[PDB]
């Protein structure tokens, strides 16, 4: 079944936070091209 | 590097060409995003392998508040997982389906955010080529989001089989603007031949309800000769755009 954090109410409150007080994206998820070159199809 | 175990799958958001998009939350930050799950099998069985390579390298470089963000990506045996910025207000095409058409200030806002993000892309030597509602998502306060990188939306040169530059996006922007206010694309026909003849002759027929302000912007954007189409700068500065845009920044 669908988790509670994914349910409208407490989901809306969770979006507000990532909008108004946005976590540092490219810091936590740094290394952009990390998952190798074109050797991704095998 | 990431795996599917790093994320909490909450629920799906809708199918696509190559797989399902899920509402996800990476457990480390408890940070919400959208997981686009693609299947290697079909990706290969349709040769769309080349494009996927580019759409990733692009978002390794492109960062703009009006371009959908790809945080990262990974891949198990069977899939490629795209870590995409969550667009809370879903896609724009369905909003256009609901409302039938948008009012002047809604569209004018969309146009400034679009012209803006397009400019950013152009500076980095990146053309989009295909900008229609179906490729546009909406932020928490409704701000426009160019998501992924059709007859009605093809500029004359594209139809005629000539080489094209960045200016196809200027044409497309006009077509888009028109559909926003009217509800239908500007050169709609019941045959691909009639549409073809309408695009190249720029057979522009503006309905009675359209403001002269908007008509003008559209007319300047939808010009045959590419180098005449109003530059992105001229869009954001257009009287009707200035007078109607209400963007959150
Ligand atoms: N970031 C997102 N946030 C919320 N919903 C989304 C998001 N991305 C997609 N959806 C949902 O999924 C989208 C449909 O999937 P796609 O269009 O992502 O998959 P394609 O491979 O592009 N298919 P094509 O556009 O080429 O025909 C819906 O617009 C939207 O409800």
């Amino acid at each position: 079944p669908i988790p509670a954090w994914a349910s409208g109410n407490l989901l809306t409150q969770a979006i507000r936070q990532q909008y108004y007080k946005p976590i540092d994206v490219d810091r936590m998820y740094g290394t952009i091209d990390s998952p190798k070159l074109e050797e991704l199809f095998n | 590097k990431f795996t599917i175990d790093d994320f909490d799958i909450g629920r799906p958001l809708g199918k696509g060409k190559f797989g399902n998009v899920y509402l996800a939350r990476e457990k480390q930050n408890k940070f919400i995003m959208a997981l686009k799950v693609l299947f290697k099998s079909q990706l290969e069985k349709e040769g769309v392998e080349h494009q996927l390579r580019r759409e990733i390298e692009i978002q390794s470089h492109l960062r703009h508040p009006n371009i959908l963000r790809m945080y990262n990506y990974f891949h198990d045996r069977k899939r490629i997982y795209l870590m995409l910025e969550f667009a809370p207000r879903g896609e724009l095409y369905k909003e256009l389906q609901k409302h039938g058409r948008f009012d002047e200030q809604r569209s004018a806002t969309f146009m400034e955010e679009l012209a803006d993000a397009l400019h950013y892309c152009h500076e980095r030597k990146v053309i989009h080529r295909d900008i229609k509602p179906e490729n546009l998502l909406m932020g928490y306060k409704g701000e426009l989001k160019i998501a992924d990188f059709t007859l009605d939306y093809l500029p004359p040169e594209m139809i005629e089989g000539k080489t094209h530059d960045e200016k196809v996006d200027l044409w497309c922007a006009g077509v888009l603007c028109y559909e926003f206010l009217v509800g239908m694309p500007p050169f709609d026909s019941p045959s691909h031949t009639e549409t073809h003849r309408r695009i190249v002759n720029v057979d522009l027929k503006f309905p009675p309800f359209l403001s002269d302000g908007s008509k003008d912007l559209i007319s300047k954007l939808l010009r045959y000769h590419p180098p005449q189409r109003l530059p992105l700068k001229g869009v954001m500065e257009h009287p009707w755009v200035k007078a109607n845009s209400r963007r959150v920044l």
